[PDB]
């Protein structure tokens, strides 16, 4: 449980700032994701300094504790005191109390890092549903401007087809002029038709030129405006899966964290039913004192069984 | 014989469109005609005299307006009536297909 | 998902009153056999060999689901 | 039955179909009537252009009501056409059943 | 990797618990179809509870009890046994030949018992596939619409752009009507009216297009909206229903393998059934035999003793 | 369906459990006839052998 965290922490950490500065659209969602992964660096850097290492050293101190704790004397030891015996119950009943508290302190140090877990997975989960809507929106958009780009390259051919057709006909006008000039000898009339194709062909070859560069220039403005949405949703679909991947390691991280929080209060009930087996053997003169005292040295194996399942987790 | 029907059905929608545009056509004509008799009609009640032809082209708009109304339903009620058997056995042997297409798995 | 925790509150409830019963009956049955103790129905001779055997079966088997459950919550 | 659904389905599309097209021809009808109408104006005010005229609004006002006739069926036949779709697939999966505990 | 019988319908059990009643109540198709599968899902939650509950602990505790008892008599003395009376090794076979025979009728019962959970089990597996096949027929139904709907819309647009084109025209048929009126004007300040006339026409008949245009598309929008939100309405209930129903599928499924775990679980204690009366039968015709037929069928008992042992331990896998 | 039904529950219920019975009987009567010589010691009668 600890090493998947220990590694979705450190990876949060390598989770760089972002700036969609280009993207006038994702300014908000800029500033959110950035303040979002600050808050979640807090979080990691506080369960990483404190957190873990205070969790493992409250585990050791309960390891060496029953680790000491050895067979429990539920009638007493040889040639000792019933005092004696009290005395030294008394004593142990009294730590395990401590470490019964420990315990408590670790559970409370594991719900906070549970809440900073669950927080951070909201927050990156929000960003995507953010991000989601801005590529989902920007799509509809980038469709209407590749139906649009389609119905412009039909003036941009309109265009080009006046050009050569003006080419053509004062072409044809000038050999057309040439012919009538030879004739005259009138034959006035043909030169005139020669000299107005030429005219009428120079005409739509300049007013071609006019809308065609217009028309271009209309075309490069749509296209650019394409490709500057088509890179914003690129960008966004980027982050997003990055987001996406921090979301399921802070869900993973979760349910390591709620099983730890499972185990410290399971040790921490197995200490108050010791405590309880304990306190009862104390107020016990004869028989119902090793009757208690037995149920306590089967609390002890429920406890150093706990701790063997806290050192694994 | 399934490409040979899906080719024929795409034959048969062209005609069922062709009677749809046929009767919205003549509904148009009559709603038309309707208006144009009913102002040749109140024409005639100041100059009786001249708005006779307007009421009359008014009534020949109406009339061939259900002409076309009633020929495009014959031809409907027809055209969907060739058009059902066609799909019926389109149905019929893509079901033989998968049936033959199951027990042959 | 509020809809769905209420439905997870509402079966948690009967697994809690399943829990009750239980305990219920365990408590009702450690009364009938302290009734057929004291009438000297029983003798702690038979009721002790009763326990033993319910040890080496019943008893080692649900200690063990303890242990098992405990571990479920762990991951461990 | 199924004949029957099949012959209704048809019939229920079929008047879908008819007022999309009343509905488009409607629109056309409409603004060629208002140039028509506009031309006929026009030339009434420079002398016996009545005739085109009332052609012109004649075309508007068939367009419109051909348009607001379409948007009254359309409305109406919307809810309807879903109904013989749930009934014919309803039909279609009884029988299934049916053909399945037989075999 | 496979389970026990018992904790894949312990699993299908708390899994089916975890079934949220659905409204569809955006969705007027879908009425009968919600109602229909809240009760069956209500039904199947009934039959886990018990199963849960009492069933599968009346099956441990009848199966504890068997194996404490196979446990006490685990192997039958064919042979009079060292230091003991005839009557007295009679009376121990009887007493013996008794309990099998109660342990012979509790096997029955935990049967009965098994029968009921699979009845429970097999009618909560087919309302499950009663409410996919009545949401498939919703989505396959819907999908008809959807394509009338998606085709109608394409119908749509080219009236949507016929008046797009027509209150372009009238923008230009103005602006050029307004140049050559003009022209015709200045012409008329020389000496030029019919130009003047087809200027001002020109205009006129571009403002008509652009009004007439400006009717048909607000109009023309405003049928294409209402159809695009019939589109949208079905192909989200389409969704829903897809959603609701790989959940149901599923489910199915669990309920389908939780049966095969119930059947295989009856097999195992009609097995049991069938070995106790086995051995009651060996036993029973010792009591009534000579020296050595008793022996005999002592012996055959003893094999029986082993079967029945067998027969616990495989129910415990179970 | 419900006779159907009926036929199955039959099949099930009644059916498969005789089956069951039938290899528990075949089971029985093999562990006898294996018990027949494990019984009969070395100077058992023909008599005997014949009895069982």
């Amino acid at each position: 449980q600890a090493l998947h965290i220990q590694t979705y922490c450190n990876s949060v950490r390598q989770q760089i700032p972002v700036d969609f500065g280009r993207f006038p659209n994702l300014r908000e969602s800029e500033r959110q994701i950035n303040t979002g992964l600050g808050a979640a660096r807090q979080h990691a850097e506080h369960y990483l300094k404190d957190i873990q290492p205070l969790i493992i050293r409250n585990v050791t101190n309960i390891q060496d504790y029953f680790e000491t704790q050895n067979l429990i004397s539920t009638v007493m030891p040889s040639g000792a005191t019933k005092e004696q015996w009290l005395s030294a119950l008394g004593m142990v009943s009294d730590k395990a109390k401590e470490y019964q508290e420990v315990s408590a302190n670790t559970r409370r140090t594991i719900g906070s890092l549970n809440d900073k877990l669950i927080i951070d997975s909201n927050n990156y989960q929000l960003i995507v549903v953010n991000l989601n809507n801005v590529v989902n929106g920007n799509n509809g958009v980038l469709e209407q401007l590749n139906r649009d780009i389609d119905g412009i390259n039909a003036a941009i051919d309109g265009a080009i087809a006046g050009i050569v057709v003006g080419g053509l006909l004062v072409i044809g006008g000038a050999i057309v002029t040439a012919i009538g000039a030879v004739a005259g000898l009138t034959s006035t009339p043909v030169v005139m038709g020669g000299i107005a194709m030429m005219t009428a062909g120079a005409g739509g070859v300049i007013g071609g030129a006019i809308v065609l560069d217009k028309s271009l220039s209309a075309r490069e403005k749509l296209y650019r405006d394409r490709s500057q949405l088509n890179s914003e949703v690129l960008v966004a679909s980027q982050i997003g899966s990055g987001y996406r991947g921090l979301q399921t390691q802070a869900q993973s991280a979760v349910t390591a964290a709620t099983q730890m929080n499972n185990a410290w209060d399971s040790l921490t009930s197995e200490l108050e039913t010791l405590n309880a087996n304990l306190r009862k053997g104390i107020i016990d003169d004869s028989f119902l004192r090793q009757l208690f005292l037995t149920a306590s040295q089967t609390s002890v194996t429920k406890v150093l069984d706990g701790t063997k399942i806290i050192k694994q987790q | 014989v399934l490409e040979q029907l899906n080719r024929d059905i795409d034959g048969i929608n062209a005609a069922i469109d062709g009677a749809i545009a046929g009767i919205v056509v003549g509904g148009l004509l009559v709603i038309g005609g309707a208006i144009v008799t009913a102002i040749g009609a109140v024409a005639g009640l100041v100059t009786a005299g001249t708005s006779t032809p307007v009421v009359m082209g008014g009534i020949a708009m109406m009339t061939a307006g259900a002409g076309g109304v009633i020929g495009g339903a014959i031809v409907l009620d027809k055209s969907l009536s060739a058009r059902e058997k066609l799909y019926r056995d389109r149905s019929q042997l893509n079901s033989e297909v998968l049936v033959a297409s199951q027990i042959g798995s | 998902g509020y809809r769905g925790l209420q439905t997870q509150a509402q079966s948690a409830v009967t697994a809690a009153t399943q829990m009750n019963n239980a305990w219920d009956s365990l408590t009702s049955e450690l009364e009938t056999l302290n009734a057929n103790l004291r009438k000297g129905i029983i003798d702690d001779s038979f009721l002790r060999q009763l326990f033993l055997t319910a040890s080496q079966t019943s008893v080692t088997k649900v200690l063990d689901g303890t242990k098992i459950i405990k571990q479920q919550m762990a991951g461990v």
